[PDB]
């Protein structure tokens, strides 16, 4: 029984790296809802309440759902009746609107595959902002750290020219998770008459064409490096 | 010999469909690539001359 | 009423036995059920030919109604004809396809009435949306080939098709490209695999039927030999149910080279041409019993084990 | 053993 | 090493054995099961072999009898037997090697000559017997016949030795 | 022994819950076999098993997924550079595949008495066609709706073309009705808009 547990823990170690979800504790509860009316082809009602206390790669979750199973001799169906999400305050605050949508839609399989895709773009963000901070420590400053809502670049000796980059995550009803890269500029009114080519009006639309052609990280490193290296003064 | 003529032009009809279909999409991509690269070279030159 | 299409009505009564004669006529569902119990099925078989020909006269059957009976007769009897496979290819620059059954039945009808002037086209829709197509080939003058039909099995979403071997081989590029245009594809490849069981050829290709899981006085001294000759057959074949293939032609152009003889074909540079056919039923679980019999080697050759995997049986072998 |  | 000798170790106390050498695994198993039906006063230990030379096992007893079950419908049982009698000693051939040619009842589908196994036994000085093991009535006559050879080769009777079995099982054509 | 059997049932409660999260599977000598369970609007069904090898390169042996969707071009692209992205894409393909089959079973069970004429269904359900009748003011209106899909990874429609088989020379009620069906087919699923038709 130490050897029969020893290959099941390898199956727990394989599915924690495959599905990305480690379940810490689980409870099993059986309640019976068998009706007391006599009829032909009698239906056994199986109500199973489960508590899923597990975590993702960085965030945790808590589930409370019951499933009413319909056992009948002609057809086989089972309906998920009640959903409940017990949430904690985390380092992201834009995923709370999906909590109210999943409670109305009552599809917990949409809740499991989209929040792992939410961390899959967020673990890309932890590898990108580690690269952007340690390479340029004097120009790229992050206000809430790498778990922020937006990032900006600020020059050291030039305190008036800034460029902020907002990276939001929106989830539609098609089951996909898509980012949205938008640019906002911080230029005061003294350089408005010094610019006559009007590139600051068409500045977010030219920034999204660098995303679809060069990439996400290749567009972010092009706005940091080409803004620099003016070493005449 | 006309049914053998009809079956080979129809064989040449399916021989000529997909490679001008995929080079229509590659012409649509390369026109989208050049119009994005010229608008980004106009954008990056105007932002460095704003920086000077 | 034409006589030559009425000969095909009395032929299919003669080609069915009397035990499954009630199975075909209830699935044919054109006659009402009060006339089926009126005709006595326990009498002589030539009276069944005479009684059913009055029922086909007063209900005014046509050439599509008599070919509707031919599909149901060949659905429950799939053993008389072989089935070659066709492989259609998806073109580049495509992500999704547009298929419609009303768009399929007119585009396949107009592609055969344009090429030849006498082509009989009949359709039947079955379970899980499979279209069953009869083609009767007429050349330029005669009413078409009624005694020798040609069947096309198409499952309405797959690029794989099960077409029977016709006796007119000159219309076989015409039948292949006509399925290619009406199903929105651009390339037809005749893949070389054939058998007499249509239910086993949909099990070996579609791969949805192959796996169904969720005293010390008689002691051997061959401990290292006994479970070595069966461990290869369990990790490749196993005791699981397998599809049926009864034919495999092996075209060998290989040479002869061995370490035992030093004067037998030691100067030959010419290839030794061969062709090896297998003619035995259920061959995939017939070759697994030779390895515990001791008449075959426990490193079995991969040419006999890639037959459900590589999805053909015609192989061409090159060796020095 | 290749198959052409 | 991988050699065979009939005299290296101790036999035991009223315990003999038999080395069934053959290629068929279902045909020699029914011969091995039928020898345990006919009871005797000795413990029988049936060994099943594929082809000589055997692997080097250390839990083997002294071997009293090696039979070579060849098939008359198979050349694979003959070509393995020709490789089997190369790694043997000459002290096996003093009345301790018997032959069995199976398939002698069917003279319509036979695949090797009857004179070939006579010439194989004449130059090697071994007795040759014919039996068909497909019949259960013929197999019990065969399973009786393996016991009374094994009573001679183990030395369970007084006065009859292993080379006395070779002199009784001689075969020679008439000189006239 | 009671400490190990308590820890054995704690593994058995988590491995029961791995079927409830969508993807479960045990290890095999012949690779790994992963069962994928799909659901739509709180109603689940049977699972489909996909066998995947461990050895290099990654080859496919067998799958209980039907071949109505092409699995060859997906496994040449998504299986090569990633492992968990290929399994979570096919969990979204089969939920879109069982999401279209859930709407076809409901249409032939309860709301088949409202439709007239035969139905023509493809197993991919990329193009649907059905003709129904409603009574908004006491007159039967035969409405023929064709539902074409533009995104293969979704459940909701994109291309909605609703025509009328009967008369069309009337007031502005049917033009307001045809504008009402095109908005309630794009932003509402098909089982909830049939229950609104009885309302």
């Amino acid at each position: 029984l130490k050897n029969q547990l020893g290959h099941l823990e390898s199956e727990l170690s394989f599915l924690s790296t495959l599905t990305g979800i480690n379940i810490r504790n689980h409870s099993k509860q059986t309640e019976d809802l068998t009706s007391t009316e006599m009829t032909e082809k009698s239906i056994r009602k199986v109500l199973q309440r489960h508590r899923l206390s597990g975590n993702c790669h960085m965030v945790t979750f808590q589930l409370e759902f019951q499933i009413l199973e319909i056992q009948n001799k002609e057809r086989l169906s089972s309906a998920v009746t009640d959903l409940n999400i017990i949430m904690e305050p985390t380092e992201c605050s834009e995923l709370s609107e999906f909590v109210s949508r999943a409670e109305e839609r009552k599809d917990l399989f949409m809740f499991f595959r989209s929040l792992h895709f939410f961390v899959e773009w967020f673990e890309y963000r932890k590898r990108t902002f580690k690269h952007l901070k340690e390479k340029y420590p004097d120009a790229v400053y992050l206000s809430e750290g790498p778990s922020s809502c937006s990032m900006g670049i600020r020059s050291a000796s030039r305190p008036g020219f800034e460029l902020v980059i907002v990276w939001r995550i929106q989830i539609d009803e098609d089951g996909k998770v898509f980012p949205k890269l938008d640019l906002l500029t911080k230029v005061p009114q003294r350089a408005l008459e010094l610019d006559k080519n009007r590139a600051i009006e068409t500045a977010p639309l030219s920034f999204r064409t660098l995303v679809g052609l060069l990439g996400i990280e290749a567009a972010l490193e092009s706005l940091i490096k080409s803004l620099c290296a003016e070493e005449n003064n | 010999k006309k049914r053998q003529r009809m079956i080979e032009v129809q064989d040449e009809l399916l021989r000529l469909e997909p490679q001008l279909k995929q080079l229509q999409t590659k012409y649509d991509e390369l026109k989208e690539r050049k119009s994005s690269l010229r608008n980004a070279a106009y954008f990056l030159s105007n932002l460095k001359q704003l920086y000077q | 009423m034409d006589e030559t299409v009425a000969e095909f009505i009395k032929r299919t009564i003669l080609k069915i036995p009397m035990n499954e004669l009630t199975t075909i006529l209830k699935a044919w569902d054109f006659l009402s059920e009060n006339q089926l119990q009126t005709v006595n099925f326990r009498q002589r078989k030539e009276s069944v030919v005479q009684h059913l020909i009055h029922l086909c006269e007063e209900k005014r059957a046509s050439i599509s109604d008599a070919a509707l009976l031919d599909i149901i007769y060949m659905q429950f009897h799939q053993h008389q004809k072989v089935w070659e496979v066709f492989q259609m290819s998806k073109g580049p620059g495509e992500d999704v396809d547009l298929f419609d059954m009303k768009q399929f039945k007119n585009s396949f009808k107009k592609i055969l009435q344009r090429a030849l002037k006498n082509v009989t086209v009949s359709f039947r829709e079955t379970e899980e949306n499979a279209v069953w197509i009869r083609i009767a080939w007429g050349t330029q003058y005669t009413k078409p080939n009624q005694y020798k039909p040609t069947y096309v099995v198409y499952y309405s979403q797959t690029p794989y098709a099960f077409t029977s071997s016709s006796m007119l081989r000159r219309n076989t590029p015409l039948l292949g490209q006509a399925l290619t245009i009406a199903s929105k594809h651009h390339q037809i490849v005749k893949m070389d695999l054939r058998s007499r069981y249509l239910d086993s050829l949909k099990a070996i290709v579609f791969k949805q039927y192959n796996q169904t899981f969720e005293d010390s006085r008689i002691i051997h001294e061959n401990i290292v030999e006994k479970e070595r000759v069966q461990r290869i057959t369990q990790e490749t074949f196993g005791d699981y149910p397998q599809p049926q293939l009864e034919f495999a032609q092996y075209k060998l152009e290989t040479k002869f080279k061995s370490g035992l003889n030093g004067s037998i074909l030691a100067e030959r540079e010419e290839p030794l041409r061969c062709l090896i056919k297998f003619s035995s039923p259920h061959l995939l679980e017939a070759l697994k019993s030779l390895a515990p019999a001791g008449i075959a080697d426990a490193p079995l050759s991969p040419l006999l084990t890639c037959i459900p995997n590589k999805r053909m049986n015609y192989f061409k072998i090159r060796d020095k | 053993f290749i198959i052409d | 090493m991988s050699v065979l000798r009939p005299l290296d170790k101790l036999p035991g106390l009223n315990t003999a054995t038999i080395l069934l050498v053959g290629t068929e695994d279902a045909l020699l198993q029914q011969l091995a099961d039928s020898m345990l039906k006919e009871d005797c006063a000795s413990e029988l230990k049936v060994h099943l072999a594929k082809s000589l030379p055997l692997p080097s096992s250390v839990n083997r007893p002294r071997i009293d009898l090696i039979v070579f079950v060849v098939n008359l419908h198979s050349k694979y049982s003959l070509q393995n037997t020709e490789e089997s009698l190369r790694h043997v000693d000459a002290s096996f051939f003093l009345g301790k090697v018997c032959f069995l040619a199976t398939g002698a009842g069917r003279e319509s589908h036979c695949s090797i000559h009857r004179h070939t196994v006579v010439k194989l036994a004449h130059t090697y000085q071994s007795p040759l017997l014919y039996c068909d093991l497909e019949v259960e009535g013929f197999r019990a006559t065969m399973a009786q016949r393996l016991v009374r050879v094994l009573q001679i080769c183990a030395g369970h009777v007084p006065g009859v030795s292993a080379l006395n079995l070779l002199s009784l099982l001689r075969s020679s054509e008439g000189p006239s | 022994q009671e400490a190990l059997e308590e820890k054995l049932e704690n593994v058995k409660a988590i491995l029961q819950a791995y079927h409830f999260t969508g993807l479960s599977g045990k290890l095999t000598s012949r690779g790994v076999c992963v069962c994928i369970s799909t659901a739509f609007e709180g109603n689940l069904l049977d699972s489909y098993f996909v066998d995947l090898v461990i050895q290099k390169p990654l080859r496919i042996h067998h799958h209980s997924v039907p071949v109505f969707i092409p699995l060859e071009e997906i496994a040449a692209k998504y299986l090569q550079t990633n492992i968990q992205h290929f399994l979570f894409s096919l969990c979204e393909y089969l939920n879109a595949y069982s999401g279209r089959k859930y709407q076809a079973d409901r249409l032939q069970s309860d709301f088949a008495a409202l439709l007239t004429g035969p139905l023509q269904r493809n197993p991919l359900c990329n193009l649907l066609s059905f003709t129904y009748k409603l009574d908004p003011g006491g007159q039967s209106f035969p409405f023929c709706a064709r539902l074409l899909y533009k995104d293969l990874t979704a459940t909701l429609p994109t291309d909605v073309t609703v025509t009328c088989q009967g008369v069309e020379v009337l007031s502005t009620s049917w033009e307001e009705q045809r504008a009402s069906h095109e908005t309630l087919f794009c932003t509402k699923p098909l089982h909830q808009v049939f229950a609104s038709f009885t309302r």
